[PDB]
DNA sequence: CTCAATTGGTCGTAGACAGCTCTAGCACCGCTTAAACGCACGTACGCGCTGTCCCCTTCGAAAAAACCGCCAAGGGGAAAACACCCAAGACACCAGGCACGAGACAGAAAAAAACAACGAAAACGGCCACCACCCAGACACACCAAACACAAGAC
DNA sequence: GTCTTGTGTTTGGTGTGTCTGGGTGGTGGCCGTTTTCGTTGTTTTTTTCTGTCTCGTGCCTGGTGTCTTGGGTGTTTTTTCGAAGGGGACAGCGCGTACGTGCGTTTAAGCGGTGCTAGAGCTGTCTACGACCAATTGAG
């Protein structure tokens, strides 16, 4: 049969609230982390460590934003996030000036 | 008037399509005002008797 | 790179964030986002290492840019 | 960026509202003090479009 | 006679006081009620006078930008100002309690 | 296995700490009136919705075509109403500027208090010797990093 | 189908270690000139005031338009769409009573004038204490 439309992003948000593995794939995120610091410096090394750190703050800040963002959503009743929310979010978290 | 004139080439649509098939579906049927419908060139030749 | 931060990585996130319904739309933002954050962390990170003299930014410079940055991470040395 | 506030005020004497100002006019000053609250600054002048009469 | 419309009054209050710096709680009420919460941490606890106007400054700014991150909140299918839902929002997602 | 934790002791001074006052924060009255209250009122924007728009689908709905031959002879009606004026006009609803209510504020005098200038005390800031240990640099290891390659697999 | 996985391994860059030693900043005394604070004078801001601007509410004159109307000539089988299911986003417009503008009354905030006092902060005396040290031990 068909599940109604939105049925199973229920249980995969119950699946992945369960895991708490990362959730990006490691060397596409070392390689744009590369390329942003290249930018800043040439010729630069990476510890492992600390590029599964750097993913580890990233991934934990973005769960938060999409959690406030989530909020917003609901505040405008929207099972929806959209941008207009995320911009919200983070204005009244004063990161975007 | 880009208002009216939309109205104007819809009833020119309106009529040149009835010259040619008096039987849209849905478009009011073309006639003599007083009842009697509009026999397209279609109705000329479609059928029997045509 | 930046789009090695797939749909699905994204949404796996967001269904981590308990996001129902995702506008698609919200994807180019997370990437917009996520890069500006990178950007700051890591040019703090940076500026230890530089600091430093290193070449090797190290786990330490990461957890010392986070602390800066009000997101203290343990897991790593304090 | 306080004392152009002033001229502009066509004040001579920088008082906080003044410094307030600059500091809020200026994005990086304002990031360097986004968490400072100045005593008697008040709020640059700003109203939501939104509650602007049409 | 004479009537302004609804809140064409409130915008030039709006301007009024954006344009002011004072304080817009009054002072006394204010010092009272520091004394009363301060009592109840600790009685017998004198107060310089700066001190509480400090105190007041720091309620007032604070309250000023809780009220502007709410007014932010207001902004969807141009939903109009604020309600306390927006108050609990905003101040959640600062992460405040 | 070893050097960071440990101890008894001396030093000398941080701060206990006790006195001393007089700052300024406590109460207090009391008159003024800005602001608070409360009430009326109403209109606008917080509530509501189902209109509908979006992804994917089938599938059953309208569409639309077809449905003896031909043949005889009635007896109707073809509106013409009423569209759409033409046209002339008085009629709104529309300008828009009149016009000044009520506020804002601009220009002035005046008061005053902020703050500029002057003089005084003193501790901080600088010069010098001199100390030593910190940090730079060198020289070295090595490991952890990049890199290559493959597996299986996340997309 | 994809080119990430992450194991497996390669090898050498560079990080960190240790060793040397003299450049440096700290410590100290000493001087001194700077800074702060107290007093006096003034100029800028603020207050009260006049007044005129100005923009709002909406009054007012009367204009741009309109729409009445006297007179009327003529204005059953087959296809394929494109529905519906399944769900939200949003939202136009209705409803309606909430809270804005007002006003009249009541309050007590503010001023400020005055009294009091206690403990903030200063200064002076002592030594409990933590730093340094040599010699000691075993916990990580």
């Amino acid at each position: 049969h068909r599940y109604r439309p939105g049925t199973v992003a229920l249980r995969e948000i119950r699946r992945y609230q369960k895991s708490t593995e990362l959730l990006i794939r490691k060397l596409p995120f070392q390689r744009l982390v590369r390329e942003i610091a290249q930018d800043f410096k040439t010729d630069l090394r990476f510890q492992s460590s600390a590029v599964m750190a750097l993913q580890e703050a990233s991934e934990a800040y973005l769960v938060a934003l999409f959690e406030d963002t989530n909020l917003c959503a609901i505040h405008a009743k929207r099972v929806t996030i959209m941008p207009k929310d995320i911009q919200l979010a983070r204005r009244i978290r004063g990161e975007r000036a | 008037a880009a208002h009216v004139i939309a109205e104007d080439v819809k009833l020119l649509q309106f009529h040149v399509a009835t010259m040619v098939d008096n039987e849209l579906p849905g478009l009011p049927r073309a006639m003599q005002k007083s009842g009697r419908p509009l026999k397209s060139l279609k109705q000329r030749l479609k059928g029997k008797e045509g | 790179n930046i789009q090695g931060i797939t749909k699905p990585a994204i949404r796996r996130l967001a269904r981590r964030g308990g996001v129902k319904r995702i506008s698609g739309l919200i994807y180019e933002e997370t990437r917009g986002v996520l890069k500006v954050f990178l950007e700051n962390v890591i040019r703090d990170a940076v500026t230890y290492t530089e600091h430093a003299k290193r070449k090797t930014v190290t786990a330490m410079d990461v957890v010392y840019a986070l602390k800066r940055q009000g997101r203290t991470l343990y897991g790593f040395g304090g | 960026l306080a004392g152009n506030a002033a001229r502009d005020n066509k004040k001579t004497r920088i008082i906080p509202r003044h410094l307030q100002l600059a500091v809020r006019n200026d994005e990086e000053l304002n990031k360097l003090l986004g968490r400072v609250t100045i005593a008697q600054g008040g709020v640059l002048p700003n109203i939501q479009s939104v509650l602007l009469p049409k």
